């Protein structure tokens, strides 16, 4: 079929991953040996866009990281032994949350096995469409090591579609104060070697756990519900039969006007009806970024929607979204939201619906790392880490300096007229 | 003799020739397995449905066909569907690999891969005739492979055929049913390297599709099946010239004569009537006067387009069914009268009528009503050129930022392509306009 | 009236043939043109890879001097 590789790297990285692997387990009936289990057929029709066969099934997926631990947490939990143990790469240095050192030095080291299970898996594919990537943007080994195996994967299959699921650092829930670094010099990769990024703010996550979940103490795992619930959402129209955007290339296209813009913010609902779905799901509280839309302008969107419902109400509620609030959309890319609808729903749910967004507001999220980046810059502040790596402060400059760039552009466009 | 070869490209082909052949099977008495009992003419023969269908010794009618996608889905389910022993596997070439609503992909990275195997596939079609007319393109403007893979094709076609006519059928691109937001794209794209190598394109608007579903046969949200079975019947009215015979048959060779002033206004507008459903057929026969009165009324109509805002240049009218001259004369009449046809001041003002007696057949299971006669009109309204105007607007919005084009560029296209398929659609907009203006 | 016939037949011929050449040779032209174009994007972007690469290796030399 069309097949993608899936890659986790990192201790967030690998958590979100191995969520993931759960939850569209279960979607496609696989139980944690990986025997099929299921009712409908249409759970397998497209599953081998995800999974290897075997009788059994196992996820093609490669699991990567600098320290044994969250790798090890994962081959002893929950569906643990799905996975092709072949394709546990983990070195035993540690990354020390620091960007240098998964990107040039202790990275560099675990790379090449890592690209020997890549290509592994890339040649027994009748199509590969591309690679999704898993990892957090403010450690060391998702961000650094990652995107180091962007440029190294993107050399070797230079044709092939990159798709990242990045988490974006947020204060409020971590410490390590370097992670605005980490974020700038990885964002600086992202911009030139993914073609599309979801951007998951911890923040927001955050936010949506404290402020409507009711949620007063969270917990990493309540953050990574919110992320899993997102990335089955996210990758229905590629695992079921269906049309609309259903591989990552169309989606590529259909969402991705210029090239770097590709910064993606997810929405969910339910964290019901199709208007109650459809509004909650476009409201900002829904959000997986941290911008408000309404602060921005929508240069294209994808909405799906899973379950048992009608599709009318499906089409009269996205226009009635766009009609009315046909300000935050832009007028130079006509037609610019499509819909999809896929009749399984996800767990526990009997209708939900899942929303892309290509928005200009992804800014003010750019723009809060650029400050927190900016206020350590200007007194060089814990460079020392990262200048005995090897690296100079050029780095640093120049990737603060394309940060600041993409927000100039996000900026320009959002204030694009036609005539 | 006179045999035509059925290209159907991408998705909205294949899907469409599922629909067309399917009818035909129906209109013929072809069964699934391709015997056709009628047929006494064992492996053979010059019957009007053997221009569609060659035949085996074995007693198997094969539609003279080929179905192209990039993508093994959609075809593959034409090879494990009902019809899967109609078709021989060689008429269904796949790729592994679709063009992502991208035509810079379809034309050129991904199509040529696999153009000369599709072309050898003719060939060998073409082969088994004893002579050809030429070829039915089916194909959407939207999609990856069914812009720019046709484009090629229709390229590859006129080298490898010469002058040999090329019909299309092009599903024109409507948000309610989109799957690209680049499908204006796709669509001058393609419009621009098509237009030298077709002699005839009939425009289906799936908007005007959607609507007629809707309103005429009370569908809440139609479904490309839906869209696809009233499509086929288009289809089958302007093909039944070829696939059936009669004293009061004409041929569509000849209504092309007159539907095609200058080789560049070669895109008529149809409209067919009746579309109806059983619960409203019931007791309730419509008259010849009724249904060519329909054709007449813009809702009917396969392209939006307002026909009066233009001129018309020809004016055809393809009946089906319980239909006499007699009658078909007297409703066109009435309608001149309380009606206004304009027409330009160099063409002739009158109707081409023509009559196949046999009644028109419905999918079983279907939407459409049994229907006792039917007309399908084709004419050559100016008008048609507000859905280029459309596209073309769209077209512009996006391309003054150059929103997408690197999708293009990255394929191996340049800008210059773009604007020379641009330009080229301006002047079809200012064609269609010179036309419409009298003379001296 | 006989060599006029033969003419007008003979340019029907030549026309056609005209149109098969020129189809030929524009589609040819295009189908270079895209070949080339490609290549070009795709070498430069292998070689934005490869300029990353050496200025990975200048990194961890200057760091192996510190
Ligand atoms: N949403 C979410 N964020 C996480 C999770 N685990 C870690 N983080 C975030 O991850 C960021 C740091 O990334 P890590 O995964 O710890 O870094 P790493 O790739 O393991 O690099 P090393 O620490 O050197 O091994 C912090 O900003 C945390 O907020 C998780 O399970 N869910
Ligand atoms: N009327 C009708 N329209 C269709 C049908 N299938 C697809 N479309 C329309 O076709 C356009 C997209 O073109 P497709 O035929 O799906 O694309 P394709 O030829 O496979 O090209 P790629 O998938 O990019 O390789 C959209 O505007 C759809 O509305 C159909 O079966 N009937
Ligand atoms: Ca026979
Ligand atoms: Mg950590
Ligand atoms: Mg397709």
């Amino acid at each position: 079929m069309r097949e993608i590789v899936h890659i986790q790297a990192g201790q967030c990285g690998n958590q979100i991953g191995a969520k993931f692997w759960e939850v569209i387990s279960d979607e496609h009936g696989i139980d944690p040996t990986g025997s099929y289990h299921g009712d409908s057929d249409l759970q397998l029709e497209r599953i081998n866009v995800y999974y290897n066969e075997a009788n059994k099934y196992v996820p093609r997926a490669i699991l990567v990281d600098l320290e044994p631990g969250t790798m090890d947490s994962v081959r002893s939990g929950p569906f643990g032994q799905i996975f092709r143990p072949d394709n546990f790469v983990f070195g035993q240095s540690g990354a020390g949350n620091n960007w240098a050192k998964g990107h040039y030095t202790e990275g560099a080291e675990l790379v090449d096995s890592v690209l020997d299970v890549v290509r592994k898996e890339s040649e027994s594919c009748d199509c590969l469409q591309g690679f999704q990537l898993t990892h957090s943007l403010g450690g060391g080994t998702g961000s650094g090591m990652g995107t180091l195996l962007i440029s190294k994967i993107r050399e070797e299959y230079p044709d092939r579609i990159m798709n990242t699921f990045s988490v974006m650092p947020s204060p409020k829930v971590s410490d390590t104060v370097v992670e605005p670094y980490n974020a700038t010099l990885s964002v600086h990769q992202l911009v030139e070697n993914t073609d599309e990024t979801y951007c998951i703010d911890n923040e927001a996550l955050y936010d949506i756990c404290f402020r409507t979940l009711k949620l007063t103490t969270p917990t990493y795992g309540d953050l990574n519900h919110l992320v899993s619930a997102t990335m089955s959402g996210v990758t229905t129209c590629l695992r079921f039969p269906g049309q609309l955007n259903a591989d990552l290339r169309k989606l590529a296209v259909n969402m991705v006007p210029f090239p770097r813009l590709h910064f993606f913010m997810p929405g969910f609902a339910p964290l019901l009806t199709v208007p109650e779905l459809t509004q909650q799901m476009f409201d900002s509280k829904n959000m997986m970024a941290a911008c408000d839309p309404r602060h921005g302008r929508y240069l294209t969107v994808a909405a799906i929607f899973r379950g048992r419902m009608s599709m009318k109400e499906v089409d009269e509620q996205m226009l009635n979204v766009q009609n009315k609030n046909s300000s935050y959309f832009v007028e130079w890319i006509p037609n610019n939201v499509k819909t999809a609808v896929c009749d399984i729903p996800p767990r526990g749910l009997k209708m939900s619906a899942t929303f892309i967004g290509n928005s200009t507001a992804i800014q003010e999220l750019f723009k809060r790392i650029s400050e927190q980046f900016t206020a350590m810059f200007r007194r060089k502040a814990f460079l020392h880490w990262y200048t005995g790596e090897g690296m100079d402060e050029m780095e640093f400059t120049e990737a603060e300096s394309n940060m600041n760039d993409l927000v100039s552009e996000y900026q320009q466009y959002q204030d694009a007229t036609a005539d | 003799m006179r045999e035509c070869i059925s290209i159907h490209v991408g998705q909205a082909g294949v899907q469409i020739g599922n629909a067309c052949w399917e009818l035909y099977c129906l209109e013929h008495g072809i069964q699934p397995d391709g015997q056709m009992p009628s047929d006494k003419t064992i492996g053979g023969g010059d019957d009007s449905f053997n221009t569609f269908f060659s035949e085996t010794g074995a007693g198997k009618h094969v539609p003279r066909a080929v179905f192209v996608d990039l993508e093994p889905t959609v075809i593959d389910e034409v090879r494990t569907g009902t019809y899967r022993q109609l078709f021989h596997p060689e008429q269904l070439i796949t790729g592994k690999e679709d063009a992502a609503n991208n035509y810079a992909r379809g034309h050129y990275t991904i199509g040529k891969e696999i153009i000369d195997l599709v072309l050898d596939r003719i060939r060998k079609l073409a082969d088994q005739c004893t002579g050809l007319q030429g070829f039915l393109v089916f194909h959407s403007f939207g999609g990856g492979t069914g812009s720019g893979f046709t484009s090629l094709l229709m390229e590859r076609l006129s080298v490898d055929y010469g002058k040999k006519s090329k019909l299309e059928f092009s599903i024109y691109p409507a948000p309610q049913v989109s799957t690209a937001v680049v499908e204006p794209y796709n669509s001058i794209l393609t419009t621009h390297t098509t237009l030298e190598h077709s002699d005839c394109a009939f425009m289906v608007d799936n908007e005007a599709i959607y609507d007629i579903c809707r309103r005429n046969l009370d569908i809440e949200r139609p479904t490309y099946t839906n869209l696809n079975r009233l499509i086929s019947q288009i289809v089958s009215s302007i093909t039944a010239s070829l696939r059936f015979d009669g004293a009061l048959n004409v041929d569509l060779t000849e209504f092309q004569t007159n539907l095609v002033p200058y080789p560049r206004i070669h895109f008529p507008l149809a409209t067919y009537a009746p579309v109806i459903s059983a619960e409203k057929a019931y007791h309730e026969q419509l008259s010849v006067a009724e249904i060519t009165n329909a054709c007449f009324e813009p809702a009917n109509q396969m392209v939006k387009c307002d026909p009066r805002h233009g001129k018309y240049m020809a004016c055809c009218l393809l009946y089906r069914g319980d239909v006499v001259p007699k009658d078909v004369n007297a409703a066109i009449a009435t309608i001149k009268t309380k009606r206004s046809i304009q027409f330009v001041d160099w063409c002739p003002t009158g109707f081409k009528v023509g009559i196949n007696y046999q009644p028109p057949t419905v999918v079983p299971g279907g939407d459409l009503a049994k229907v006792q006669r039917a007309v399908c009109m084709l004419s050559n309204t100016t008008a048609i050129a507000e859905a280029w105007a459309r596209l073309d607007h769209k077209f512009d919005l996006m391309y003054a930022k150059r929103a997408f084009v690197h999708w293009y560029v990255g394929e191996g296209m340049e800008e210059g392509e773009f604007s020379e398929a641009r330009e080229d659609m301006a002047a079809l907009e200012k064609d269609y306009e010179e036309v419409g203006v009298d003379s001296v | 009236k006989r060599e006029h016939e033969r003419e007008v037949i003979q340019k029907a011929i030549e026309e056609n043939n005209n149109f098969i050449k020129m189809a030929k040779e524009k589609l040819a032209q295009k189908m270079e043109s895209n070949k080339e174009n490609r290549e070009a994007h795709l070498a430069a972007m292998l070689e934005r890879l490869q300029e990353k690469d050496k200025h990975a290796e200048e990194v961890r030399k200057n760091k192996e001097l510190k």
